[PDB]
């Protein structure tokens, strides 16, 4: 694969951007969606936990969602 | 960083799946609004609902917060597994709970 370098540059945003509570936070709201939650729902979490100042995590997250529920991800965007 | 390296972990292992008294002591988070409330066993889910509507005026979703082990608490079953996992560590004194508005 060769996108592991993307996945490591994503991993360092989020080690060099967030806090400490807010990687665990974050690192919750990921396994749920991980583990068989909607895209809307996922979406609906982001946006009452990440304003303005937290789009690059947003951002640097949509390579890593499948096709299908990327096309709701994307106008999920401001 | 204990719990910081432990989260960055869980976000690499999802992601690297994109496609292959004795009484429990709830931290709930909201807004920025840490609250503590214990609760007595047997602590019972839709008591523990009840609580977060009084309290905070809304209906809202309990996510349990523990990386890998994170759960959007849906059941009694999902809440006495927290309060186990709770249990049997040596580092947690409390139940770590996220709240968000469903909408």
């Amino acid at each position: 694969a060769s996108a592991t370098e993307l996945l490591q540059d994503y991993m360092l945003t989020l080690r060099t951007k967030l806090s400490s509570q807010e990687i665990q936070q974050f690192a919750a709201l990921l396994h749920e969606y991980r583990n068989g939650a909607s895209i809307h729902e996922f979406c609906i979490n982001l946006r009452q936990l990440y304003g303005d100042s937290r789009k690059f995590l947003l951002l640097g997250l949509r390579p890593f969602i499948p096709e299908k529920d990327s096309q709701h991800f994307e106008n999920f965007l401001e | 960083s204990m719990d910081e390296q432990e989260a960055l972990n869980s976000i690499m292992n999802d992601l690297v799946a994109l496609q292959m008294q004795s009484d429990v002591r709830i931290k709930f988070e909201h807004n920025g609004e840490r609250r503590i409330i214990a609760f007595s066993r047997p602590v019972k889910y839709e008591d523990v609902e009840h609580k977060v509507t009084t309290v905070f005026g809304q209906p809202l979703d309990l996510h349990y917060m523990n990386n890998e082990l994170s759960i959007l608490l849906k059941n009694q079953d999902d809440l006495d597994k927290a309060i186990d996992i709770l249990d049997r560590s040596s580092s947690m004194k409390s139940l770590r709970i996220l709240l968000l508005s469903q909408d």
